[PDB]
C-alpha cells in the first residue's frame, strides 16, 4: 500500500508540473499576440 | 522703383504664406499616423 501511494503521489505532482506548462503555453500564445501588436505599431512608424 | 520694391514685397509674402499652408496640411497628415499608433499602444495593454 504504501509503494501504491507512493505512485499516487507521484501521478499527482505529475499533474501539477503538467499543469505548470499547458500555463505556460497559453502565457508565451498571448505574449506572441502583443509581439505581433508590438510589430503593427513599428510598421506604422515605417510608414510615418 | 516703388512698384518694384512693392511687387517684391508681396511675392516673399505669397511664398510664405504659401510654406505655411504646407506646414499645416503635412502636419495634419502626420497626426492621422500616430493617433493610429496610439490604437496600438492600447491594444498592447489590452494584450498584456
Amino acid at each position: 500500500i504504501s509503494q501504491s501511494e507512493t505512485y499516487r503521489r507521484r501521478r499527482q505532482e505529475w499533474e501539477i508540473q503538467r499543469n505548470n506548462a499547458e500555463a505556460e503555453l497559453k502565457q508565451i500564445d498571448a505574449q506572441l499576440k502583443s509581439l505581433a501588436v508590438r510589430r503593427e505599431a513599428a510598421v506604422l512608424q515605417k510608414t510615418s | 522703383t516703388q512698384f518694384g520694391s512693392t511687387l517684391q514685397n508681396i511675392i516673399e509674402r505669397q511664398d510664405a504664406e504659401a510654406l505655411n499652408a504646407l506646414l499645416q496640411n503635412q502636419a495634419a497628415e502626420l497626426i492621422l499616423t500616430n493617433l493610429s499608433i496610439q490604437d496600438k499602444t492600447i491594444e498592447e495593454l489590452d494584450a498584456e
